[PDB]
RNA sequence: GAGUACGACCAUACUUGAGUGAAAACACCAUAUCCCGUCCGAUUUGUGAAGUUAAGCACUCACAGGCUCAGUUAGUACUGAGGUCAGUGAUGACUCGGGAACCCUGAGUGCCGUACUC
RNA sequence: GGGCGGCAUAUCUGUUACACGACAACGCAGGUGUCCUAAGGCGAGCUCAGUGGGAACAGAAAUCUCACGUAGAACACAAGCGUAAAAGCUUGCUUGAUUAACGAUUUCCAGUACGAAUCGAGACUGCGAAAGCAAGGCCAGCGAUCCUUUGCGAAGAAUA
RNA sequence: AUGAUUAGAGGCAUUGGGACCUAUUCUCAAACUUUAAAUGUGCAAACAAACCGGCCUUAGCCAAC
């Protein structure tokens, strides 16, 4: 983009959404990232400080590294032929705790209220019947659908 | 209606726009102290206007903010200079009014052979008491639409405590 | 005529502050700081000294902050001293130091930490050089947020500070903004200090008015109207002080 | 049913103009000997408690501006895949899918948390 | 085509660039080799640009005062980001623009060096009541071997 | 909002030989944007792993455990 420094082509990527300016929030500060942990960094100009480069912003990867002020985390970026795993470290404004195995841990502690009603007791939620299968429809509505004459006037 | 809204006076203002470069206005931060009775503050310029002879950041006035006592005591003495008349459009829409006097020693001043003459600007503040809360560290807030002094407001006030000839 | 600043495009556009900002409440740019701990410190409890002084009453509370709103831990009052012999001052710097003592008196009870970590029981203007983990058992750790007032040398926020101090809570500090300090000779007097620690300033004043009004025929109309007299002001502390750290669950 | 202190989201909370406000509290307010800081006790700091809800704050009310949320615009614009499609071309339709935006219209106009209190 | 011209020869922001990233042309629009003992560090106080009403000499413009003012100002510089009890302005003390055990990393990439940068730990500190912030002024502003040259390896102990 | 860009409507005192203000309007933007696709792009989707209740250890954290 004719020069290649560190923040270029960052014009549109690290600006903040319309009324969506100034410092971070105070449940940034309080929310505590933990080694092992799915983050998502996302680059969070107000800050200017530690940011990623434009590269790791939609990127979700394991912290490895907390220090006082800082995270790292491990993020894969594909070179050639690979995939290597780049160890990046920021500031602890531009990660986000990431929802990716939300839908992971529901089903997995829907496996522990089920096996606790099934065991012990009995009582269980039905399963669901599909939405596919032949039934009768009985019609409260018909219409024609005929492509009347003044469809075509506007 | 309401004694809290008693009209006081807030503030004076004794402003002296001198000009000169510093040779005739250390005279002039003196003629001050012989009026008000505390330590007189400077005044720089903001740009360099050629036609008038003045440059940038060079002290160019005096100006001293009174309250109090002597917010009362000097205009007595300072409209006796008017003969208590002043018009109508020395008052400004926000609730305050002023007016320039031309010398100094028609006041009660001895005049000094050092210093010389001077004349000065007394634009007074009207307000009622509970302009604080547009000046305060916290719960800064606003002064509402009935509490504010008027230009019709400051036509009677003058009219009913030192004065009552606008004449227009 | 004149150009409207407040078009429908300046409303459309305009971003508001936080709540807490338009009000004239918070500091967010020292909260934030006062909250950031360590990430290393995966969580820790960290408690503020919430001190808010209004016209008529001392707030002192111990605050830990949460993502879902600060969790008080312990609050106390200065209109809840008359129910240990205080009916009078309640919002001077001798009430200060004892709104200060009657928290860190009710935070350690709280812990059950009491009876160990009580510290300084007839205090001196005379500074501590608290000890803390930064720098045996440690004290009870909060620090200090005047929120929005003006730190000066000699301020009602920094009796709360030497009430909590002396109180047995190890709140970080020095004694740079005590009244009893020099500026430029950089050492501290505990004269001056103690002196308003036990209302003695308010009783060289209560005594040119009470002298001042009966030769010459406001200020200290409540005092005057009670039986008070000067040199049972600094007394009246004195025992105070045993009424609260014998027994601070008291209230009215 | 409310106050105060700390608050989380940060306009459904803002802006303007009216109206109302039990208690208690906040708040204007009084003041300058000390602590302290100013051209100025204005702000600020201290010390108060005569006065008032005038103002702040709170709440309510506008064919209010804004904001928020659906709806409409509209299967429209645009676009992924396809053709020995059509058209001199510009470009357009069809086929298998995805599918907007402003204007406009309707709604309503903060919500949840801790400690202390009326 | 080569020559003249030029720099697209090291390098920075916007765009080309086709909503990750990466993408060419003597493609477009401008910068770079400097500058600063404060224009660095920090704390406190403050609010800017502009407009409107006002006040002797004093006008469109001198300075005082009030109101409104989401930044329309400023941040040495090209540009873009960002920023309002501040990151701006003023003031106060300061030297974190030092040292930093061969820690790890990012950008360019061959995942090499260089330049720039990030997250640390150690010494000694600065400002602050404190939490904190600070090892330059974010992000461009720079350079191998060989050779020259400077600094450090104070003296005083030690039957080794 | 910023950069362009036509035109009519009067606000009446805000002025000088359309300035100004308020609502609209015709028409646009590679280096403009409130909003915003389609196509893309990151991670997770149970066998060295997460899940549930004791123990040992640590000059990690916290006032303490
Ligand atoms: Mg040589």
């Amino acid at each position: 983009v004719h020069s290649y420094g560190y923040k270029s082509g960052t014009r549109h990527l690290f600006a903040k959404k319309f009324r969506k300016h100034g410092a971070p929030s105070v449940s940034t500060i309080l929310t505590n990232i933990k080694v092992g942990d799915y983050v998502d960094v996302v680059a969070d100009s107000a800050v200017r400080e530690g940011m990623p480069h434009k590269y790791y912003h939609g990127r979700t990867g394991i912290v490895w590294n907390v220090t006082p002020r800082g995270v790292g985390v491990i993020i894969n970026k594909p070179v050639r032929t690979r995939t290597l795993r780049k160890r990046i470290c920021v500031r602890f404004e531009h990660v986000r705790k990431s929802r990716c195995q939300e839908a992971f841990k529901a089903k997995e502690h829907q496996f522990q209220a089920y096996l606790a009603a099934k065991k012990a007791g009995k009582a269980l939620p039905p399963l669901k019947k599909s939405s596919r299968m032949g039934g009768i429809v009985r019609p409260k509505n018909v219409e024609v659908l005929a492509r009347r004459v003044a469809d075509y006037e506007a | 209606a309401n004694p809290m809204r008693e009209i006081v006076v807030k503030k004076l203002c004794i402003n002296i726009c001198v000009g000169e470069s510093g040779d005739r206005l250390t005279r002039a931060s003196k003629v001050l102290e012989q009026l008000c009775e505390q330590t007189p503050v400077l005044s720089r310029a903001r740009l360099t206007v050629r036609t008038f002879g003045i440059r940038r950041n060079e002290k160019i006035a005096v100006h001293c903010t009174v309250r109090g006592k002597k917010a009362e005591e000097l205009l007595e003495k300072g409209l006796k200079v008017k003969e208590f008349e002043l018009k109508s459009y020395n008052f400004s829409d926000t609730g305050s009014f002023g007016f320039g006097i031309d010398e100094h020693i028609d006041l009660g001043i001895k005049y000094d052979p050092s210093t010389g003459i001077y004349g000065m600007d007394f634009y007074v503040v009207l307000g009622r008491r509970g302009e604080r809360v547009a000046h305060r560290k916290r719960k800064c807030s606003r002064v509402g639409h009935s509490h504010h002094v008027t230009k019709e407001e400051a036509m009677k006030w003058f009219e009913k405590v030192h004065d009552g000839i606008i004449f227009q | 005529f004149v150009k409207v600043v407040k078009n429908k495009a300046y409303f459309k556009r305009f971003q508001v502050k936080y709540r807490r900002r338009r009000e004239g409440k918070t500091d967010y740019h020292a909260r934030r700081q006062m909250v950031l701990q360590d990430k290393t410190k995966f969580g820790s409890p960290k408690y503020r000294l919430v001190v808010r002084i209004t016209n008529k009453d001392i707030i002192a509370q111990i605050v830990q902050a949460k993502i879902v709103g600060d969790e008080v831990v312990m609050a106390a009052y200065a209109h809840e001293l008359p129910a240990f012999g205080i009916e009078h001052g309640l919002t001077n710097y001798a009430a200060a130091y004892a709104t200060g003592l009657l928290l860190a008196r009710r935070t350690l009870a709280k812990l059950g930490i009491a009876d160990k970590f009580q510290g300084a029981k007839e205090a001196d203007g005379s500074y501590s050089a608290v000890r803390t983990k930064k720098d045996e058992r440690f004290p009870f750790k909060a620090i200090l947020d005047v929120g929005l007032a003006r730190t000066t040398t000699g301020a009602r926020v920094f009796g709360v500070l030497k009430g909590a101090v002396d109180g047995g809570m190890a709140v970080p500090h020095r004694p740079n903004r005590f009244p009893g300090y020099n500026k430029e000779k950089s050492s501290l007097d505990a004269k001056v200090h103690r002196d308003r620690i036990f209302g003695k300033h308010v009783a060289e004043y209560l005594k040119q008015v009470k002298e001042e009004a009966s030769s010459n025929p406001v200020q200290f109309s409540r005092y005057m109207a009670a039986k008070v007299l000067p040199e049972s002001i600094e007394g009246m502390y004195k025992k105070a002080h045993a009424a609260i750290r014998a027994d601070p669950s008291k209230s009215l």
